[PDB]
């Protein structure tokens, strides 16, 4: 089982859609790998579409809570929260394939029916979201807030350099040779 | 069936039904009836409502051919006005509002959903929020209430049979025989 | 097909059929029917329930409409008069009321469900209450028994031939080839 | 469609036919068409039946019906009558029963499951005993067989033909050619 | 049945009805009622909208056709008017467009979906692109605005009422009463 | 209801309609009543094509029986009038030919597909092959363009306003007013 | 509605349809038409095919009452006229046969399923081949061509235009005007 | 399995809905976890949407049963029942992440048709599970009863920091 | 289990249709029987209905490229594919039981809704693929190749006499006595 | 495991539906039981309904090749298929439970849609297969072959005596302790 | 298992649709191998029929990443994608079996609903996508650019030979003599 020894050296792979199920299993590995050593490096490969904001939010906190750094390394893609969580590495070791692609867009929510006051509150609840994911792209990038604005409006994709050129990541790999 | 020839007759002494939920057809239905029976500017038009509600454009639409046609249209409740149906029955000209005696009226603030991003979501709340505070005003207009009023006696479903109807202002008498 | 034109031709004649289940489209139809054969104040109508009962709504604008069209209205129970069936049967004129020899009736209380928040599921109930309270006070107000007795006979379910109910009081005499 | 046309014109005939499983709309059709043919009261109604039964309480409502009017109601049997079928083919006035030579007639007890609480069962269980009491006191009646005969007899499925139904008392006389 | 009679009588006096989405089977039956009434020149045809929009192809047909005619065509909002709803509102003759005092007006971009290889993708792409452009610029045209401010107010879905339309240009007056 | 007294009054001034997808039923109703309008021999026919295509071989009878006839067949294009729309709007009579200013038009190749053992397979190739090429051959004909121009740009999608397909030879003018 | 008028229409003229796959009903109604029609010994009768084909029985049905009365049979082929449109295609009487230039014609051999027990499948199995031996036989003895030239073309699907179709002797000549 | 090594440290995980099943395992687990040392704290991170009350109502007699102190952290959200459950920890331990959420609002039900009598057994029912709904959320915070009873008639979102500021929480832990 | 001790004594069995996993299975037993031993013979048991044809050709590559014998019987039946598989065995090593049977028939195909173009390529490819097989068919047999066009118009079924007379086989077992 | 008990002193189960994956299994295990000692009984148990007609060729074959005896019982009932392996067995070791049965019939088919040709081709393989079914119980059993084709027309039902006389079976078995 | 006795003998298998999961398997198994030995050559066996275009990037990107030479084998067919990875192998090893086919042909794609400014966005992603695959076909063959695109306006169906003249491929496998 290669899964079984890449979690055995230090990696954690996130190849899946980000739902409940999947961000208590990262949460778990991640909670565990800090347990066996808490001043090694864990790697997190995302390849990945997007999620839950909710579940970005817990995998988000889990990171930035233990001590042992977090190398993100994109692959294939990193779109919505995967985007989030690939610029959630610690700085200088967010990393991306040649030809992976991260795309960033505004939350798509749908709330069930309900009266005109639970739809309000529901929708305050969505502004705020969007607001914090707009917080936190800012956080961890080199680009001004109200760029952020502009560009989240609608999908935008970045190639890997111009996810370089963008801040969200550090380097760009071609080959181990 | 005989359905047909029997709401004909009755469209032919000048009765209007709405025995269902409001929707697209039925207020076309309605409004068609409505400006085919203006011709004649001077008889009433009586409407009898029973139905648990609808769509707010459709009942709007109904409402506003009720207030353009000029002439006076007497609404009966006949078994249940809810939602929509009870602002139509209050929507008729003053002094010519009735409900049966056991008729059964509530009233309660609309409901809908959203779906899309963030921007849409935005917009479709604030015209959400703008036509449930028209509603509460054209509620409060009619009945003559105060618009805290109704916005405190519509967050919630409030129930009325005839006499407390009466009373609140949402009718204006009650039929027994004639 | 043919029961259009046996419909028209029966109705000519002043009878009304309710053989189906009440809801908003038949109650729409008996209440039209009414109104338009209320043209003449001295003949009478004839009503023929069987059916299995149906919506309280439906059911009390029907009775609405019998007990506001000034024209006495005979009703004779056919096959099956159950729940509100059995209401419409006795809400008919005193002395007017008639079952065929071989007739069942039944009575039992209402029944519905209930879902939502804490609030509404309590609104909902209180409101399940009152129109409870409010069948049992009319039954017992139709017929020779108190509100006591009823409240307590209805408590499941309750079946009775042509004779029974006619010591009961439901109906006023059994109709046989006549 | 020519269904429509040609009961029509059979109908003008004093001619009902009972061709499909008996249900409310069946028996509300045909109660219709008897009430209509009863304005005439020297003349006779022929029924042919070939229907393998329906609802108790349709089929006992076309019973009340058949007995009520002043008309004798001659009945044919073609097909076959089984269940409610065979009950309203030897409900007709005696000495007018008639089944054609190919006919077959099936003779069986009621069923219909029920369920619900314990407390509701055993009420629907004293029902269904009730109604089978009388479903074999009227047969009995009808056929002049006894009542313990009737019992015996319709435990499980009974066929007859023709000559057997004659000899037993379920009709009167075969037809043939006219 | 009834509803026949109605919009044919309607039909019959001047009026047109769209009161429900706009696809290909009712722009074939209006664009059927206009050629059918122009055959007089000299009188005008009154329309109301109560839509929420539709496909492009066939309310770009029906406003060819609105335009083919020398005949006056006054478009009355009469609920909600979206999209395509909008776009027929405001093509009617200048002076002649009008909104019922709680009329719902909505202007947004048109959406469709891509499926098939890169070529089609691409073709369909410069083909939806240039669909947009001519429903912005006549958008423009009909209401007075400068194409850049009707793409930057379609770009998103901006929600109106009957006195903002009016100041905006969308419609000429608003209607009350007769 | 409706619509079909309005096709049946507009079908009275020689006026066809043919909307939504070309099969076996609208091939069959379209050439009935060009075959019905036939009867005077020298008259003119108006054909209105809303369709975005269908059948290859209905579209061949619709092309033949208008080819057929001794009268002149006046096509005009509303709404998409794409693939075999395009061809059945490009097949009438040559000065006759006709699109709204606000009407699409698209050339593309037919499509089918392939099931079957080898054999079968390889005889629907070639027959599938013959057809491409006399679709071709009859385009090149009528648009008086060239075989190899004409099978050069239906390769992929293509696709034309107005003034474009009255520049490329599809139509003959574009109709603005009467 | 539009549909049926005309179809009453041209078969008030003379002219018959089969624009859709054959099958009991249409079968039946076809037989009904030409068994009506046969009241004038003298006229011919025109018959146009459109249809991919159908079942066996009912087209032999066809086929039987064709030859069986003393009108001449007029048959045209427009569209498609496959499996057994081909066969009723040249069932016409001889030098009454004609197909559109832009007609297709298609052969092939019957197809069916098989299921059941040894000795059924055997029965079946060999009713097939006597059946697939009675149509080549017919087409044989109506086109002209030898037995062994048929079975040999109709071992798989066989295409023909309107010219190959003449030469061939499937129909007798190509209708290009009146 | 990470998971099996976590519970051999002494942490419990509680990231999927509470219906039957997942308290039947709570309750194991912490009973099992009592056993083999009845000195040691219990660690339960929350990240559950909610769900049926008398599984909510199993998992905290036996939280509140055993002898260990149980310290509940708040990751991802912690939604109706999961909130009581978190703000059911033993005082100075429950803590959440930064930009987690808590939920509350009142129980949400529903119930098949029947007659009246029953209809009025279950809304009575009802009512009085959210009273102890309400009882427990009043309990085990600081706000008073009152303005809990006023405030979960709708839906409230809570931010860690609005939660400390409600008492349903201790202390923010942006890291360990 | 039964299936390791044959695979131990170097023994196939193909008793499902021919699919990609089914190939795939079928190619790796091969080759690691090729080497666990490069010159004894490996046998394959046939008792399958068919199959797509290019799991046929990577089945039937794979048997041409192994250095040993391959013995093939058919035992039940082996019907489209799986007849070219039998005939495909070492010559003289392959076998039928005596109430065997065996199916040949021209390729079956079907394709989705497509433009005339892509219509056209498909029936190309498949008349190329109905020319690969009947080549394949006349290679291993007996039988002239124009024969073997007339013969796979339709179904043909063949007893293991008649296989055997058709050059499909070469031995027919009855009993070990 | 009981199954695996049983293989051991060599004793097979055919208990389900006669169809691929079961006659592979079970010629597996014949070749597996014949290889471990070729001069020892095998025991095939029958408790099924019937089955497909190529597994039932491919498993009488396979029964007829192996060099030991294999001894036939009849457990529940055998019907179709199955009563042609019960009667398939080494001749003097056949036995039926008392209570048990065995149904013979003709086989079944369906085919799906095709041209005539196709359908001829079927129905001959289809009496091709009745025929090589009548041979098969024709040679295994003490009845002429024209009994056969008049009895395998409907569904014939036997029980373990009737079998007994009609040559499928050559012992009836009732307890242990009376031998 | 068979198959864990090739991956012990540094054999990758490939013979489903190319999507996440698989892609992630692939990736995972290469990294393992490297990580056991980075001189020894990994085997890559290609039986699949196609699949998503960002599985086809990171697996290319991985498989350009390892040190150690990739071989890839092709069998049976590689359709689309899998063809790239066909000719993504380390030159002069890359081979086919003598039957095995290559389908090349441009990405199809399908967007459900959206806005006009959407579906711009999404048809300027699928044609640079497009571009790139155009690129990666002819950075790893024998032919020029223009070729290519003009080639793969349809599908193009390349036997074993054709591929070979191509330059997908290095050299076609015959037998082991």
């Amino acid at each position: 089982d290669p899964y079984a020894k890449l979690f055995e050296e230090r990696v954690i792979f996130l190849g899946v859609q980000i739902d409940d199920a999947s961000a208590n299993d990262v949460m778990a590995q991640l909670l565990c790998l800090e347990s066996m050593d808490p001043d090694r490096d864990i790697s997190v490969y995302i390849n990945s579409p997007g999620g839950s904001f909710t579940a970005l939010t817990a995998i988000y906190d889990t990171m930035q809570y233990v001590k042992p750094d977090v190398q993100t390394v994109c692959m294939g893609q990193a779109a919505a929260a995967a985007a989030v969580l690939l610029a959630a590495g610690t700085p200088g070791k967010r990393m991306a394939l040649p030809n992976a692609r991260v795309l960033i867009h505004q939350p798509y929510s749908e709330t069930g029916r309900g009266q005109v006051s639970d739809l309000e509150i529901a929708a305050n609840e969505i502004l705020r979201m969007r607001s914090q994911l707009e917080d936190m792209l800012a956080k961890h990038s080199t680009t001004p807030v109200e760029k952020i604005r502009e560009d989240i409006e609608r999908d935008k994709i970045l190639t890997a350099e111009d996810a370089l050129s963008y801040g969200l990541i550090d380097q760009v790999i071609s080959t181990r040779k | 069936g005989l359905g047909d020839q029997v709401y004909n007759r009755l469209l032919n002494e000048r009765i209007i039904f709405l025995g269902q939920p409001v929707d697209d057809d039925i207020a076309n239905k309605i409004t068609a009836q409505l400006l085919l029976l203006a011709s004649d500017p001077e008889k009433d038009i009586y409407l009898y409502i029973n139905s648990p509600g609808g769509s707010i454009t459709a009942g709007m639409a109904i409402y506003d051919t009720m207030q353009y046609i000029k002439n006076d249209v007497v609404t009966i409740a006949m078994g249940l006005a809810a939602a929509m149906g009870q602002f139509l029955l209050s929507a008729g000209t003053p002094g010519k509002r009735f409900a049966l005696p056991n008729a059964e009226i509530l009233i309660h603030q609309p409901s809908a959903g959203l779906a899309g991003s963030a921007s849409d979501i935005k917009i479709h709340a604030e015209r959400l929020l703008h036509t449930k505070k028209r509603m509460a005003e054209l509620t409060s207009q009619h009945t003559g209430q105060t618009i805290e009023q109704i916005t405190r006696d519509s967050d919630r479903d409030r129930w009325f049979d005839a006499f407390e109807a009466k009373e609140y202002g949402l009718i204006d008498d009650v039929m027994t025989t004639a």
